[PDB]
């Protein structure tokens, strides 16, 4: 129904930066809002970045804040991350996710309730 | 504009919006609306009291100004009367 793949990701330097995309088929109708979360290995799943159905309102845990930026095209159904100045505190498995709640303008912040999740696209800094 | 509206909670979002955090419901009285907040969970059947806002929002593919409505709670209430 609903089919999240994940693309750009790979293996980076400190400092250095990535551009991660997401595609979304299906019934796309009823995704609201898109989220990337990272999940390094070992430890639970975490909130990075997620943006509004419209566009209007983004929001970024703590770490990410100046360093991560997410946008999104409605037209081509993409979400998109670009990864800036990188830490080797950023490796981790990262995935989009979608939230079925019915909203133009306010962004999910919580991980559990976003409903539709990506495969993984894996993302490794070293120094 | 005022909305007294009985349901069933279908939904839950802990949300974002101008830089101020809110809490949303799906009230589904089979037609739905939203519950915007500035005990309630998934399943409760309650009884909501609050400002019917149309909050219009303009669709970024078809370019159309398009209700987004909402039951604002802020003199507003949420009973839980299950």
């Amino acid at each position: 129904q609903v089919q999240l793949q994940e693309s750009g990701g790979g293996l980076v330097q400190a400092g250095g930066s990535l551009r991660l995309s997401c595609a979304a088929s299906g019934r796309t109708s009823s995704l609201y809002s898109m989220g990337w979360f990272r999940q390094a290995p070992g430890k639970e799943r975490e909130f990075v970045a997620a943006i509004s159905r419209n566009g209007a309102n983004t929001y970024y845990t703590d770490s990410v804040k100046g360093r991560f930026t997410i946008s999104r095209d409605n037209a081509k159904n993409t979400v998109e991350l670009q990864m800036n100045s990188l830490k080797p505190e950023d490796t981790a498995v990262y995935y989009c996710a979608a939230d079925r709640f019915p909203t133009m303008e306010v962004v999910t912040i919580m991980t559990n309730e976003y409903d539709y999740w990506g495969q993984g696209t894996q993302v490794t800094v070293s120094s | 504009s005022n909305a007294l509206m009985i349901g069933r909670i279908a939904d839950v979002q802990h949300g974002f919006l101008g830089a101020m955090t809110v809490t949303q419901y799906v009230l589904e009285v089979k037609e739905f609306i939203v519950i915007r907040c500035m005990q309630v969970k998934l399943g409760s059947r309650v009884l909501v009291q609050g400002t019917l806002r149309m909050n219009r929002h303009v669709d970024d593919v078809s370019k159309r100004l398009h209700a987004y409505p909402f039951i604002q709670v802020v003199l507003g209430y949420v009973k839980v009367v299950g």
